[PDB]
């Protein structure tokens, strides 16, 4: 379902920030926005 | 030259004609976002910022001014002060502001007020660092309506 992949994408965003990859975390944030803008 | 290295665009008449004009009130809205998000501070735009943070009306006639603030707002280790909303149950209406911090419930299980699986804190930090590309550096933005 959509909830598992949302959670996995969210987790990558968090992991990237904790590991210091802030810029790549912002890019994953944009994907979360786009994904949820879908139906 | 109201600020430095500015970039500005007026959607109504030229800044000179503003000098002839008079108005009951002027509003100055200001905030920080990423460089690649400045294009969303315009009438008719959609995106994470337009939709969930700051929204101009389709008929906006004002000015938008933005400048790179990397030297002031980026920090080695990350500036975690600046946040944006990533989740919201509906788009914002023009000039709406939402400062709530309720946990966003993405699935059907309750979140009981705590972040967890499919239960997300609704704000995210930009974590600005001096080494980010210009698209990801901070821009200060002023909107005059």
């Amino acid at each position: 379902d959509k909830l598992w992949i949302l959670q996995k994408i969210y987790e990558i965003m968090v992991r990237l920030d904790e590991e210091g990859h802030g810029e790549a975390s912002l890019m994953v944030s944009d994907l979360i926005y786009e994904f949820m803008k879908r139906d | 030259n109201f600020a430095p290295f500015s970039a500005f665009k007026c959607y109504g008449v030229s800044p000179t004609k503003l000098n002839d004009l008079c108005f009951t009130n002027v509003y100055a809205d200001s905030f920080v976002i990423r460089g690649n998000e400045v294009s969303q501070i315009a009438p008719g735009q959609t995106g994470n910022i337009a939709d969930y943070n700051y929204k101009l009306p389709d008929d906006f006639t004002g000015c938008v001014i933005a400048w790179n603030s990397n030297k002031l707002d980026s920090k080695v280790g990350g500036n975690y002060n600046y946040r944006y909303r990533l989740f919201r149950k509906s788009n914002l209406k023009p000039f709406e502001r939402d400062i709530s911090t309720e946990i966003y419930q993405a699935g059907n299980k309750p979140c009981n007020g705590v972040a967890g699986v499919n239960c997300y804190f609704p704000l995210q930090s930009y974590g600005f660092r001096p080494t980010y590309g210009v698209g990801h550096q901070p821009y200060r933005v002023v909107v005059l309506s």
